[PDB]
């Protein structure tokens, strides 16, 4: 191939997850300039990308589209001349007649367990039945049926990882956020993200599959009496939080106004520690060698969306006892002093 | 939540999950669940089939009243001479068609995964027939549109479908009685109401 | 023109009523005057200092005078930003 | 009997420079407002001419008054005191709006009354 879209679903936290795919599908054919149709946050994820190249915004699962707006993305997408899909929008006909419409040379979607997905076989080179329909709540992988048949042994090695989650910053968004840090009284070098916190606001990057996935205030409030200050910069996904974490843990405590996943990885870049729940900044913080400790609301979560903490010794994992998201808040304080120093 | 008429708990046996409760079973009737399992099947059936017939009566009767077509009145509605067929043939056709249609539909409600596993040829088509959900079959074939992909969170979707079709249901019992006590059509007994309407009514037929 | 009209509601009115038009010729004249002020105005006022049209806010950043340059600029600009990234990690960054 | 222990410090100084507190004692809680009328303490400030207040219903914003270690016996915010006053330091409640709450009530809430038209920012305590 040469020229391959992906029409990629969900949001910040699965088009982030696709990043692996993004460098497995550069490194099978030399030189692709591999597109994006994804969701609104989708596009924000790709300034960490460094190899496509238009990254649109379109809602895929939006349903019922703007008919002016769906007749021009088709048309868009046959005015690009691709010879590959790469769906992983879960639907079947009626959004397989939609990758077909595209002049395609390998259509590839996933399909649904359900009946919604009968029919897509006509039209898609490739299957990839999936489950749970609700993909994210897969896990961290989500795509090993698209790893390993994008680049099956046909000529050489798959190479399904390449160290994977390489994100990427540029010197332009490392500079606007050590701006907006300095604003803070955080130090270049010693300071620690955190990007979780209690709010209603979609700037959290968690998941599809995940429903309690962020910490609460008054818990955080226990989190951050118990452990000592490291200038733990707080991440907020909306300017209504600011007012509450000063309410709730303190007017000293540093407040950094972070919306966009470009920006969230150049202030991981920058940092030297990450107390991140199940959002974007646990991935985040794996990429670009960051020791996390990645809380959860169990066990199981935890290993489904980090099945690599055992490879880079220092994402040392902690999640919660029961479900619920009510963990110890004790012993992760005692390896949070471990792995940071 | 709200349960038919305040001041009555609603029965233990149905509650919350399923597709517009509010509690109403003061017989008894959903009281084993298989037999509530059937009747769902059974009241969302004869909802969207009675939905139908509304719809079928009250445009028919809105072309037939104002005068856009000369369609005949509901009543007496069954007995027209078609030149390509006889009813004589179209009974058995119906008999035919619909029952590769219920009995599909039934052995899906014994058995879901029917209808689309081995040897169930229908012109390729065994896969439309997934079901994914007890009356609410899904696939190309019967949602093309697809508005509830998922079915499950689709209450609002659902308890639209079974409201208007619990009230399709009482209005084709209107059409049933009102036009047999009446002998006119429903929008004719609507514009006598519609007229006078302290003075046309069930009780003021003498 | 003077016209005595008797109502017997009010008074009485004395109505004018000069009838008149602009002459045929007249509404060639002012359309004649008003293509000449039409070929003036675009003459002079093409010959103008255009303040927006010149400057480095639209000519410098994309400018090229239609209306997707703005689009383009930030459909084009993240993927150059995307090439100077690889670029950058070509030479191990 | 049950006496919650109001104080109801006034809006204005003493011109020695110490603030006037007034004590006042009414039993339970049916309406804070109610309170300060009944018990001949000054609520409303400029507004307390006749047709200057909504009598009770929450429909202006006149009745305010500044509470401070008002989290012990006191009702919620009935979304009327979060709609009539917005954007405000968050102590701030409407008389007519608030209630201390049941007649078996003992407590030592002090309200300063007249938010508006005052110069001390009373230094709360950080909560949390
Ligand atoms: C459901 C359904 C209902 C409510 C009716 C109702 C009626 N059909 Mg009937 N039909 C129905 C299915 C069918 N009908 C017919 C073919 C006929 C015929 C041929 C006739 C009726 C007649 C009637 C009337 C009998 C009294 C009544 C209006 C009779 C009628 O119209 O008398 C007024 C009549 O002659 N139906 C076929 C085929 C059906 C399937
Ligand atoms: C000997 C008696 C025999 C009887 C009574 C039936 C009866 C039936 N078969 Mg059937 N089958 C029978 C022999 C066979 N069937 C099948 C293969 C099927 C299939 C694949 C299906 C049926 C279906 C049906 C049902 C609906 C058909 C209909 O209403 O007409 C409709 C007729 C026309 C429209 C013409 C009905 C219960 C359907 C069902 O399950 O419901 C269905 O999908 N049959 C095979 C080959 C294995 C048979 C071999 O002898
Ligand atoms: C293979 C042929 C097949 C055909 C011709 C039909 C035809 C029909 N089905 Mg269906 N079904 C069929 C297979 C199946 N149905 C169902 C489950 C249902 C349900 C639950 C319902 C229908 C209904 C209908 C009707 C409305 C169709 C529509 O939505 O437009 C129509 C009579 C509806 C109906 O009968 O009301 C008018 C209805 O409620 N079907 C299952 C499971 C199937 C598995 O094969
Ligand atoms: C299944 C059909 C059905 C039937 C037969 C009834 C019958 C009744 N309802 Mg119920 N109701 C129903 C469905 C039904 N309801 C549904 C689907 C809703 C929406 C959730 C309600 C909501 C409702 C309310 C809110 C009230 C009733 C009330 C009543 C009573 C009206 C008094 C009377 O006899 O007037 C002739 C009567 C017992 C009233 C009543 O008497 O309260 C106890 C009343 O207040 N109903
Ligand atoms: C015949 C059509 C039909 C059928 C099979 C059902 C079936 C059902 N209804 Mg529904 N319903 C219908 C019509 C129907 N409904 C209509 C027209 C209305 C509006 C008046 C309602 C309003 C309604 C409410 C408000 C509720 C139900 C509920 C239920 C369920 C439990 C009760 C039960 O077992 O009754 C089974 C019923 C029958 C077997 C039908 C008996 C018919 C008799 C013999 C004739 C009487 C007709 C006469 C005019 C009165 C069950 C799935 C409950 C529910 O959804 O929660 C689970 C509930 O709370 N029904
Ligand atoms: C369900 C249902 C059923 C059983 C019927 C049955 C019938 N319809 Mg009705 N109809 C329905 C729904 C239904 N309709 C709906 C939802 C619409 C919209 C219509 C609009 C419609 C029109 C416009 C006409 C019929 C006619 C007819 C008749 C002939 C249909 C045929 O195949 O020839 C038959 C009595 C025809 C008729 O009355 O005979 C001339 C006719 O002209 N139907
Ligand atoms: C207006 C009432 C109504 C409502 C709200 C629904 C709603 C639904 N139906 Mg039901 N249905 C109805 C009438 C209705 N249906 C009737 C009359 C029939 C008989 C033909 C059916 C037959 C039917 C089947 C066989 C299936 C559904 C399915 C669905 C779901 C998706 C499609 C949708 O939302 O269409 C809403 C459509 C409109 C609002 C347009 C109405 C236009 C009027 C003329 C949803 C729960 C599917 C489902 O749940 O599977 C996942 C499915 O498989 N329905
Ligand atoms: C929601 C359904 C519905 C609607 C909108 C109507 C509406 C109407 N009906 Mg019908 N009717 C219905 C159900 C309905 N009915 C049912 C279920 C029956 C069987 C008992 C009847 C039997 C019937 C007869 C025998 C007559 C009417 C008549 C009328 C009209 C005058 C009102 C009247 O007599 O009260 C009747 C009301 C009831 C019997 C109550 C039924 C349940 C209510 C509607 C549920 C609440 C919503 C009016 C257009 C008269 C007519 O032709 O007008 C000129 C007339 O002679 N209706
Ligand atoms: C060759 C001449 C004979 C041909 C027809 C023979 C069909 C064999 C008998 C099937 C009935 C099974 C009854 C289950 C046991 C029973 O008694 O259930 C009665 C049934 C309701 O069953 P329930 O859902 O309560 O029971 C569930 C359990 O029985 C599941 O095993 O009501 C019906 O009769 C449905 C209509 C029958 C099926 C319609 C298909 C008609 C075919 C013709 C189409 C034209
Ligand atoms: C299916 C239906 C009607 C279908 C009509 C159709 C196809 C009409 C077709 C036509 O007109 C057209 C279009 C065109 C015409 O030219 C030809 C025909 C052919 C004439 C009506 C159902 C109508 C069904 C009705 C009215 C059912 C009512 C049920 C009730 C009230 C139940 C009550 C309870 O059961 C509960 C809920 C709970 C228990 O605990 C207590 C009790 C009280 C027992
Ligand atoms: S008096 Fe109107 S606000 Fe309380």
């Amino acid at each position: 191939v040469r020229r391959c879209c992906c029409v990629i679903s969900g949001g910040v936290y699965e088009n982030l997850l696709f990043f692996p795919t993004i460098q497995l599908i550069k490194d099978r054919y030399p030189g692709v300039q591999v597109d994006i149709l994804t969701t609104e946050r989708g596009k924000q994820t790709y300034e960490l990308n460094k190899n496509v190249r238009w990254a649109n915004v379109y809602d895929p699962d939006d349903h019922w589209p703007e008919p002016a707006e769906y007749t021009d993305m088709i048309g868009l997408l046959k005015g690009r001349y691709y010879d590959m899909v790469l769906s992983t929008k879960l639907a079947g006909l009626g959004h397989a007649a939609f990758l077909f419409m595209t002049t395609a040379r390998d259509r590839v979607s996933y399909i649904y367990p359900n009946v919604n997905s009968a029919g897509a076989g006509l039209m898609l080179s490739e299957t990839f039945t999936a489950e749970n329909t609700n993909l994210s709540e897969l896990g961290y992988s989500m795509y090993t049926q698209m790893e390993d048949w994008l680049g099956r042994p046909f000529r050489s090695v798959p190479r399904t990882p390449l160290l994977p989650l390489r994100v990427s910053i540029s010197r332009k968004v490392k500079e606007v956020v050590a701006a907006k840090y300095r604003n803070a009284g955080a130090v270049t070098g010693k300071f620690i993200v955190i990007h979780g916190i209690e709010s209603d606001s979609k700037a959290s990057m968690q998941s599809k599959g995940d429903a309690d996935s962020l910490l609460s205030l008054e818990k955080w409030a226990k989190i951050i009496k118990g452990v000592r200050g490291f200038k733990p910069v707080f991440v907020i996904p909306h300017e209504k939080e600011r007012e509450n974490v000063e309410d709730f843990v303190g007017d000293d405590t540093s407040i950094v106004f972070i919306t966009t996943p470009g920006q969230l990885a150049a202030l991981i870049n920058d940092s030297a520690g990450v107390i991140a729940t199940n959002t974007a900044a646990i991935q985040l913080a794996n990429a670009r060698d960051k020791p996390c400790i990645g809380l959860f609301s169990s066990e199981e979560k935890g290993k489904l969306f980090v099945p690599y903490a055992e490879e880079k010794s220092n994402c040392v994992i902690i999640a919660s006892k029961t479900g619920k998201l009510a963990d110890i808040d004790i012993g992760t304080v005692k390896n949070a002093m471990q792995v940071f120093e | 939540r709200a349960t038919w008429l305040p001041g009555l708990n609603p029965p233990p046996y149905l509650d919350g999950n399923l597709a517009g409760d509010y509690g109403f079973d003061p017989l008894g009737l959903g009281e084993d669940p298989e037999s509530l399992k059937w009747y769902v099947q059974a009241e969302l059936v004869h909802s969207r089939f009675a939905m139908l017939g509304v719809a079928g009566i009250l445009f028919t009767d809105l072309l037939r009243t104002t005068g856009i077509r000369n369609l005949p009145v509901w009543y007496e509605a069954g007995a027209v001479k078609f030149d390509f067929a006889s009813t004589k043939t179209l009974i058995v056709v119906q008999f035919l068609l619909m029952g590769f249609a219920e009995t599909k539909r039934y052995m899906d409600f014994v058995s879901p995964g029917s209808q689309a596993k081995e040897g169930s040829f229908f012109f390729g088509l065994e896969a439309a027939l997934e079901g994914l959900e007890p009356g609410y079959p899904g696939g190309p074939l019967l949602n093309p549109l697809g508005l509830a992909k998922d079915v499950q969170n689709a209450h609002d979707w659902k308890l639209k479908e079974i409201k208007n079709g619990r009230l399709a249901m009482m209005a084709m019992l209107g059409f049933f009685v009102q036009a047999s006590v009446t002998h006119t059509g429903p929008i004719d007994n609507l514009v006598e109401h519609l007229s006078n309407p302290w003075h046309k009514t069930i009780i003021q037929t003498l | 023109a003077v016209m005595v009209q008797q109502i017997e509601g009010m008074r009485d009115i004395i109505t004018e009523k000069h009838v008149w038009h602009l002459s045929d010729k007249a509404i060639k004249n002012v359309y004649m005057f008003y293509i000449m002020f039409t070929c003036w105005g675009c003459l002079y006022f093409g010959s103008a200092k255009d303040p927006f049209y010149d400057s480095e806010e639209y000519r410098g950043d994309g400018g090229d005078g239609t209306g997707y340059w703005v689009y383009e600029t930030v459909c084009i600009s993240p993927f150059l930003i995307l090439l100077g990234k690889k670029e950058k990690n070509l030479e191990m960054h | 009997p049950p006496a919650v222990d109001f104080a109801f410090v006034h809006s204005v100084l003493l011109p020695d420079g110490t603030p006037d507190v007034h004590w006042r004692r009414a039993n339970g809680g049916q309406k804070l407002r109610d309170i300060m009328l009944d018990s001949n303490i000054e609520l409303y400030g400029p507004y307390s001419k006749p047709l200057s207040n909504c009598a009770g219903v929450g429909t202006c914003a006149t009745c305010m008054v500044e509470i401070v270690n008002g989290k012990e016996l006191l009702n919620p915010r009935t979304d009327i005191e979060k709609e009539k006053l917005k954007r405000k330091p968050k102590n701030w409640r409407l008389a007519c709006q608030t209630n201390v709450g049941n007649p078996d009530s003992t407590g030592l809430v002090v309200i300063q009354q007249l938010p508006e038209w005052k110069a001390h920012e009373w230094n709360i305590p950080k909560n949390i």
